[PDB]
C-alpha cells in the first residue's frame, strides 16, 4: 500500500524522462510535479554529485532521507522524498543501473512503513493528504 | 565537494522545497 504508491510514483516519474517500468497516487504524482517545478527554479540538480553506485545508493538513500526529517515531518517533506527517490531512479537508469530502481522503491517503502507511517497515522492518513493536496 | 556535504545540501535543499509546500492547517 505504501509499497504501491512508491511503484506507482517512481513509474510515473520515469515514464516523464521517457523510460518505463513494466486519489492518493494522482495527488501524490500531481504534488511531486509541483515539488519538481519550485526545486528547478531555486537548486540545482546535485543528484549527480553522490555518484550513486550498487555499493553506495543505500547509504546515500539512507543518509539524506534521515538528514531530510531529523527536524521534523510535514507532508512537504514527504513528498520532497518521493521526489528524491524519483531522481534517484532517473539517474540509475540514465547510467544504466536499471536494477537500482527496484532496490530504491523498497527502500522507500521500507521507510515509509518503518518510520513514517506513525505520523502519517496521527496526522490523518493519506486520506488528509488528498484533502489537501487533491485535484492540483 | 566531500560526499558528507553533498548529502547535507540535498537534504536542506529537499527540505526547504518541501515545507515550501506544506499545505497543512494547525487545529483550531
Amino acid at each position: 500500500s505504501n509499497r504501491e504508491l512508491v511503484v506507482d510514483f517512481l513509474s510515473y516519474k520515469l515514464s516523464q524522462k521517457g523510460y518505463s517500468w513494466s486519489a492518493v497516487k494522482q495527488a501524490l504524482r500531481e504534488a511531486g510535479d509541483e515539488f519538481e517545478l519550485r526545486y528547478r527554479r531555486a537548486f540545482s540538480d546535485l543528484t549527480s554529485q553522490l555518484h550513486i553506485t550498487p555499493g553506495t545508493a543505500y547509504q546515500s538513500f539512507e543518509q539524506v532521507v534521515n538528514e531530510l526529517f531529523r527536524d521534523g515531518v510535514n507532508w512537504g517533506r514527504i513528498v520532497a522524498f518521493f521526489s528524491f527517490g524519483g531522481a534517484l531512479c532517473v539517474e540509475s537508469v540514465d547510467k544504466e543501473m536499471q536494477v537500482l530502481v527496484s532496490r530504491i522503491a523498497a527502500w522507500m517503502a521500507t521507510y515509509l512503513n518503518d518510520h513514517l507511517e506513525p505520523w502519517i497515522q496521527e496526522n490523518g492518513g493519506w486520506d488528509t493528504f488528498v484533502e489537501l493536496y487533491g485535484n492540483n | 565537494e566531500s560526499q558528507e556535504d553533498i548529502i547535507r545540501n540535498i537534504a536542506r535543499h529537499l527540505a526547504q522545497v518541501g515545507d515550501s509546500m506544506d499545505r497543512s492547517i494547525p487545529p483550531g
